[PDB]
C-alpha cells in the first residue's frame, strides 16, 4: 500500500557547534503501531545519522526513553504518531542540562536516589536461615512504590524541581518511603536526615503532576505527602527529646 | 590516555555484573571493583523479564528433579556438574535476593509462592509479578549503591581488552559523555555484556544486547561455545516482536490458525485440552521447540493469518472474564493494547516466534573462567555449559546471581593472586586500540551502516530460523561474508565527541557481525537435530549422540574466517538416552 | 578539556502560563486570596459588631455595595473551588490497606463531602431558624 | 553534590496551621460567605435572624467567640502560607517573606484575639 508521511520537529543541539538548541523538521512514514522510538531510528538510520537519544528495553520498563513531546514528558516508545497527525515537537527532557539532541545529564537524578540510602539497613538475618516472613499485607504497604522506573519522567513534571534544582525529587523521596514502610527494614532514621531537609519532603507543594505523567502508576505525590506525615511525626519527637 | 587502577573490572551492569560485584565486594572489602557499562545499570536488559527464576524450595522437590529438567531440556548437552552446583546454588541466591528488598509475591501465610515454568513438573519458579527481572535488576542494583568498592563508570563503552602473555591486564573503553578514550588496569575482567539477540530482524532484546563483549572475547582467540542454539520464544507480537509472557497460556488462553483451529494437537501435543482446565506438557502449555515449530508447519500449510508486520497465530484468550483479563494481568494488557491496538478482553492478540535468547556464549570452565587467565565471562554472553542445546523457562535468571556471586568471588581470587607482567606490552595493547578505533573513524567508502545492519536481520532470520536447511544456511554465509567485506567501506559521517551514538553503534554492528558469522557456521557445521537447532535434510532431522554429543567450539582468526573445534560433554549421574 | 557544553534551558516567571494542567494548579493556590480577604471582612464585622449598632449598620451596608456582593461572590466561588480539590488531595496523604490492599480515595472523599453538607445544613439552621 | 548533613526544616510548623485551616476553610467557608457575604446584606433570612441584636448575642456567646477566632485565623495561616509559596513560584522576590506573610497572620490573630475577647 502507501504509508502517511508526518512532519516530526525534532529540537536537535551540538555542543560543539551551536549556541543554543534548534528545530529541525524531518517527514517520518507511520501507520497505526508507529511509535515516537521508531521514528527517531528511522530518522537517525535514513536523514540525519547525528541524531542522538537514549533507549534500551522498546517496551516502557528500562526508563531511558524520557524526553518530551509537545511539552508533555513521555516515554519515546509509548508514543504513537497516529495521537499526533496535526503537529509533533519533540525536545529533551525537561528541567535537565541538554548534552546532546535528546540525551541529558541524570547525575542530579543519580545522586539523590544515591543520597536516600536505597537499601535494606538494620536487619542482620543471614541466606543460612531461610527468607523474611513477609504476609501480602506487609508489601501492599509499598509495593506500588516499588515499580518505578527510574526514567525521570516525574522529574520533567514538577515544576517545583524546574524551579529548585536541588530538590533530591519525587522519583528518589518516593524510593526512599518504600524502603521506610518495607517491613523488613529498621534504617528510617538514616533517610530521615534527606528527608526533613528544606530539600527534601518539604520542597513539595503538591503539584500532582508527577503521579499524572507517572507511565508506570507509581503515585509519587503520594508517598511524598506521607513522607510530608512522616516528617512531621520525626519533627515533634525530635522536639519532645530535649537536651 | 588516562589510567585507572582496580582489583577487578566488570563488563557490563547486568543483574550478571551487579551480583558479580557485590559477591566481589562482600569477599574483598578493599578491593576497588570497577564495575562499567554501556548504560545506567537499571537500563541493562534484565529489567525486560515478565516470568521468573528457578530455585528449588517445596517440600515435595528436589535437587535431582531440578537437575533432571535441565539435562533433559538441554538434550544432554549441559555440562552436569555445573547443572549440578546451579541447581545446588538457586536457593541461596533468592533467599539471599528476598534478604537484600527483591519483592517476592507471598503465600498469604509469609512464604514466598512459585508458579510452573519452562515445562517443569514441580514448580520451583519465584516472581515478583509479571515484573520479576525489573525487581531483581532494581534489587541488586539499589543494593550495589551501599558498597564504596564499587567505582562504577556508568554510560563507557568498553572497546576492547588487553592480553598479553595469556593473562588479562585491564580494558580500553570510551568516556561515552565526553568522547575521551580510559585506560582500566585490572588483573581480573568478567564479561556480564549479555546475549546477542539484535542480530535477528525481529527479537525480544533491547538494543544494548549486542553481544560486544562475545565479539571482544573472539578478537582475542577465546572461542564461542554452542552458538548454533538460539532459542525462539513463541507468542510475540508482530513487526516489534514484544513479548507475550507465557503467563497468558498459563492461564487458559489458546493458539489457533487461520480455521481457529487448535492446530498444536496435530504435532503431537494432543488431545485438546478444555477451555476449563489447563494442562502442563499438553497443547499450549507444551514444548517450547514444539510450539515454534509447529508454527512453521501451519506456515507451510498456508494455515497463517497474513497481516502487514507479517504472517502471525492468533492467541485467544477471550475465556477468561473481564476482572481476569483487565484486572489480574496489568502489564500484559497494558502492551497488548498499546502496541497492537487490541484489547485482550475483546479481541484476540496476533502472535508468532521471535528470536529470544542466546543459548551460547563465551566458552567457561566450572569457575566461569575462560582460556585466558583472569578473564571470567558469565551471565548470558557466557556459556557455563548449563543451558546445552536449549535452555530451560526461568533458568537464565537463576544463573545470573548464581554464577554472578561465583565469578565474583573466583574473579577476587584470581585478581589477588596474578603477579606482574610486561608494562611495554600493556601499554603497547592500549594503544592498538586507540589506533584501531582511529582507524575505524577514518574509514571511508559511503556505506550505510543501518543497511548492513538490516540485512544482517534478514539474513539470521532466513538462514538461522526455527527450522534450517543447508541451501539457504549456506546463503546466510555468503550473505555474512558479503557483509563483511561491506563493512571496510562504511564511513561514520558523525564527528562528534559528546554522545556520538552513529560510531558506537556501528562498532556494535562489527561485533555483531563476527558472532553471526559463529552462529551461522556453528550450525551449518552441525548436522543433525537437538534442541532449538532442527534441520529438515536428510540424514540430520533426528538427534545424534553417536557423532554429535559434543560442544561446537568457533574461533575468529587473525584472517577473518570462522573454523570450528569440538569438546566432549561432562557427564556425571544421567547418561544419554 | 571537555568537548561538552551543557545547555541550560531558563525558567521563567510565566512557565504556569503554557500547560493547562498548570494554569489549574495556580488557579487552586489563587483561591487563598478571596480566602484571607474573607478573613479580613471578618475582623471588619467584628469590630463594627462591637462598635455598636451604628458601625454595625455601616458594615452591612459596605457589604450592600454591591460591588462588595460580587467580589464575596467570587470569595465563594473560590472557597468552593478550595473545597473541592482540598478533598482530592487529601486523601493522598493517607496509606490505608482493606484487605490486602490499598484503598481511597472514593469513600474518604465521601465521607469528607458528607461532613461538609452536614456542616453547611447544620449552620443554615441554627443560624436562620431561630 | 548533595549536602551530606542538610538543614532540616521549619515548615512542618507553617504546612501544619496551614493544614488544619485548610480543612477548616475546606468544611466551614462556604456555607459562612454564603451567610455573610450573599444572604445577610440581600435579607434572604427569615424574620430577625441576622439582626444586630441577634448576631451580638452569638457573638458574646463562647461558642461564638471560639467559632468567630477559628473562622477568621485558620483561613489566614492557610491562604497567607499559599500566598508565601506563590511567590516562589512567580519567582517575585520578597525581602523576610517568611516574616512577612506568616507576621501578618500572627498579626491578624492577635487582633482577631482582641476582637473575640470583645472591644
Ligand atoms: C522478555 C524477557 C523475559 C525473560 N524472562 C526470563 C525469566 O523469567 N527467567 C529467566 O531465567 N530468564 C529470563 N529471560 C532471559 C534472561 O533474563 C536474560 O538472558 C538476562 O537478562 C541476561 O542478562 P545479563 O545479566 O546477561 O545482562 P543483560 O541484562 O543482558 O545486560 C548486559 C549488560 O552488559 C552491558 N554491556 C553490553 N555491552 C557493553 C559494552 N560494549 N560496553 C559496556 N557494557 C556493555 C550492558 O550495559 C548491561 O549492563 C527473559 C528475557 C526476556 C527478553
Ligand atoms: S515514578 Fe514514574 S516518573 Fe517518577 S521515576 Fe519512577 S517512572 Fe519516572
Ligand atoms: S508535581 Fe512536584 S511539587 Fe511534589 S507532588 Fe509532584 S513532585
Ligand atoms: S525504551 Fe526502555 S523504557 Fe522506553
Amino acid at each position: 500500500a502507501e504509508m502517511k508521511n508526518l512532519k516530526i520537529e525534532v529540537v536537535r543541539y551540538n555542543p560543539e557547534v551551536d549556541t543554543a538548541p534548534h528545530s529541525a523538521f524531518y517527514e517520518v512514514p507511520y501507520d497505526a503501531t508507529t511509535s515516537l522510538l521508531d521514528a527517531l531510528g528511522y530518522i537517525k538510520d535514513n536523514l540525519a545519522p547525528d541524531l542522538s537519544y537514549r533507549w534500551s528495553c522498546r517496551m516502557a520498563i528500562c526508563g531511558s526513553c524520557g524526553m518530551m513531546v509537545n511539552n508533555v514528558p513521555k516515554l519515546a516508545c509509548k508514543t504513537f504518531l497516529r495521537d499526533y497527525t496535526d503537529g509533533m515537537k519533540v525536545e529533551a527532557l525537561a528541567n535537565f542540562p541538554i548534552e546532546r539532541d535528546l540525551v541529558v545529564d541524570m547525575t542530579h537524578f543519580i545522586e539523590s536516589l544515591e543520597a536516600i540510602k536505597p537499601y535494606i539497613i538494620g536487619n542482620s538475618r543471614t541466606a543460612d536461615q531461610g527468607t523474611n516472613i513477609q504476609t501480602p499485607a506487609q508489601m501492599a504497604k509499598y509495593h506500588q512504590f516499588s515499580g518505578c522506573i527510574n526514567c525521570g519522567l516525574c522529574y520533567a513534571a514538577c515544576p517545583q524541581f524546574g524551579l529548585n534544582p536541588e530538590f533530591i525529587g519525587p522519583a528518589a523521596i518516593t524510593l526512599a518511603h518504600r524502603y521506610n514502610e518495607d517491613s523488613r527494614d529498621h534504617g528510617k532514621k538514616e533517610r530521615m536526615a534527606q528527608l526533613n531537609s528544606q530539600n527534601g519532603v518539604w520542597s513539595c507543594t503538591f503539584v500532582g503532576y508527577c503521579s499524572e505523567v507517572c507511565p508506570k502508576h507509581v503515585d509519587p505525590a503520594a508517598a511524598i505527602q506521607q513522607g510530608k506525615v512522616e516528617s512531621s511525626k520525626d519533627f515533634l519527637i525530635a522536639t519532645l527529646k530535649p537536651r | 590516555m588516562q589510567t585507572f587502577q582496580a582489583d577487578l573490572a566488570i563488563v557490563g551492569a547486568g543483574g550478571a555484573g551487579l551480583r558479580a560485584a557485590i559477591a566481589a565486594a562482600q569477599a574483598n572489602p578493599n578491593a576497588k571493583i570497577a564495575l562499567i557499562s554501556k548504560v545506567y545499570p537499571m537500563r541493562s536488559h534484565t529489567v525486560a523479564a515478565e516470568g521468573g527464576s528457578a530455585a528449588v524450595a517445596q517440600d515435595h522437590d528436589s535437587f535431582e528433579y531440578h537437575f533432571h529438567d535441565t539435562v533433559a531440556g538441554g538434550d544432554w548437552l549441559c555440562e552436569q556438574d555445573v547443572v549440578d552446583y546451579f541447581v545446588h546454588h538457586c536457593p541461596t541466591e533468592m533467599t539471599q535476593l528476598e534478604l537484600w528488598g527483591c519483592p517476592w509475591s507471598r503465600r498469604p501465610d509469609g512464604s514466598v509462592n512459585v508458579r510452573r515454568f519452562g515445562g517443569m513438573k514441580i514448580e520451583r519458579t519465584w516472581f515478583a509479578a509479571d515484573k520479576t527481572g525489573f525487581h531483581m535488576l532494581h534489587t541488586l542494583f539499589q543494593t550495589s549503591l551501599q558498597f564504596p568498592q564499587i567505582q562504577r563508570f556508568d554510560e563507557h563503552f568498553v572497546l576492547d581488552i588487553l592480553v598479553d602473555d595469556g593473562h588479562v591486564r585491564g580494558l580500553v573503553a570510551m568516556n561515552m559523555m565526553e568522547g575521551t578514550l580510559v585506560q582500566i588496569r585490572a588483573n581480573a575482567v568478567v564479561m556480564a555484556t549479555g546475549g546477542a539477540g539484535r542480530v535477528y530482524r525481529y527479537n525480544t532484546n533491547g538494543g544494548i544486547v549486542t553481544g560486544d563483549g562475545m565479539g571482544m572475547a573472539l578478537s582475542h582467540g577465546v572461542p564461542l561455545r554452542d552458538m548454533e542454539f538460539v532459542q525462539y520464544h513463541p507468542t510475540g507480537l508482530p513487526g516489534s516482536g514484544i513479548l507475550m509472557t507465557q503467563g497468558c497460556r498459563g492461564e487458559g488462553g489458546i493458539l489457533v490458525n487461520k480455521n481457529g483451529y487448535r492446530y498444536l494437537q496435530d504435532y503431537g501435543m494432543g488431545p485438546e485440552t478444555p477451555l476449563g482446565e489447563p494442562k502442563n506438557k499438553y497443547m499450549e502449555l507444551g514444548p517450547r521447540d514444539k510450539v515454534s515449530q509447529a508454527f512453521w508447519h501451519e506456515w507451510r500449510k498456508g494455515n497463517t493469518i497474513s497481516t502487514p508486520r507479517g504472517d502471525v497465530v492468533y492467541l485467544d484468550l477471550r475465556h477468561l472474564g473481564e476482572k481476569k483479563l483487565h484486572e489480574r494481568l496489568p502489564f500484559i494488557c497494558e502492551l497488548a493494547k498499546a502496541y497492537v491496538g487490541v484489547d485482550p478482553v475483546k479481541e484476540p492478540i496476533p502472535v508468532r516466534p521471535t528470536a529470544h535468547y542466546t543459548m551460547g556464549g563465551i566458552e567457561t570452565d566450572q569457575n566461569c573462567e575462560t582460556r585466558i587467565k583472569g578473564l571470567f565471562a558469565v551471565g548470558e554472553c557466557s556459556s557455563v555449559g548449563l543451558h546445552g542445546a536449549n535452555r530451560l523457562g526461568s533458568n537464565s535468571l537463576a544463573e545470573l546471581v548464581v554464577f554472578g556471586r561465583l565469578a565474583g568471588e573466583q574473579a577476587t581470587e584470581r585478581a589477588a593472586t596474578a603477579g606482574n607482567g610486561n608494562e611495554a606490552a600493556i601499554e603497547a595493547q592500549a594503544a592498538g586500540v586507540e589506533q584501531r578505533l582511529k582507524d575505524l573513524v577514518n574509514q571511508d567508502g559511503g556505506e550505510n551502516w543501518a543497511k548492513i545492519r538490516d540485512e544482517m536481520g534478514l539474513a539470521m532470520e532466513e538462514g538461522c530460523g526455527i527450522y534450517r536447511t543447508p541451501e539457504l544456511m549456506q546463503k546466510t554465509i555468503d550473505k555474512l561474508a558479503e557483509l563483511q567485506e561491506r563493512f571496510k567501506r562504511v564511513r561514520i559521517t558523525d564527528t562528534s565527541s559528546v554522545f556520538n551514538t552513529d560510531l558506537l553503534y556501528t562498532i556494535e554492528l562489527g561485533h555483531g557481525l563476527n558472532v553471526a558469522e559463529c552462529m551461522a557456521h556453528s550450525a551449518m557445521a552441525r548436522k543433525e537435530s537437538r534442541g532449538a537447532h532442527q534441520r529438515l535434510d536428510e540424514g540430520c532431522t533426528e538427534r545424534d549422540d553417536v557423532n554429535f554429543l559434543k560442544h561446537t567450539l568457533a574461533f575468529r582468526d587473525a584472517d577473518g574466517t570462522t573454523r570450528l573445534e569440538y569438546s566432549d560433554v561432562k557427564i556425571t549421574t544421567l547418561p544419554p538416552a | 578539556t571537555t568537548k561538552r557544553k551543557p545547555y541550560v534551558r531558563p525558567m521563567t516567571s510565566t512557565w504556569w502560563k503554557k500547560l493547562p494542567f498548570y494554569r489549574f494548579y495556580m488557579l487552586r493556590e489563587g483561591t487563598a486570596v478571596p480566602a484571607v480577604w474573607f478573613s479580613i471582612e471578618l475582623i471588619f464585622g467584628l469590630f463594627a459588631l462591637k462598635n455598636g449598632p451604628e458601625a454595625w449598620a455601616g458594615f452591612v451596608d459596605f457589604l450592600q455595595n454591591p460591588v462588595i456582593v460580587i467580589i464575596n461572590l467570587i470569595t465563594l466561588a473560590a472557597a468552593l473551588l478550595h473545597t473541592k480539590t482540598w478533598f482530592e488531595l487529601a486523601p493522598k496523604a493517607a496509606n490505608i490497606i482493606v484487605k490486602d490492599e490499598k484503598m481511597g480515595p472514593e469513600p474518604i472523599i465521601k465521607s469528607l463531602w458528607a461532613v461538609t453538607v452536614v456542616a453547611t445544613i447544620v449552620i443554615l439552621f441554627v443560624a436562620l431558624y431561630w | 553534590m548533595i549536602n551530606p548533613n542538610p538543614k532540616r526544616s521549619d515548615e512542618p510548623v507553617f504546612w501544619g496551621l496551614f493544614g488544619a485551616g485548610g480543612m477548616w476553610s475546606a468544611i466551614i467557608a462556604p456555607v459562612m460567605i454564603l451567610l455573610v457575604g450573599i444572604l445577610l446584606p440581600l435579607g434572604l433570612f427569615p424574620g430577625d435572624a441576622l439582626s444586630y441584636e441577634r448576631v451580638l448575642a452569638f457573638a458574646q456567646s463562647f461558642i461564638g467567640r471560639v467559632f468567630l477566632f477559628l473562622m477568621i485565623v485558620l483561613p489566614l495561616w492557610c491562604g497567607l502560607h499559599r500566598m508565601h509559596h506563590a511567590m516562589h513560584d512567580l519567582k517575585i522576590h520578597v525581602p523576610a517573606g517568611k516574616w512577612v506573610f506568616y507576621g501578618l497572620a500572627a498579626i491578624l490573630t492577635v487582633v482577631t484575639l482582641i476582637g473575640v475577647v470583645t472591644i
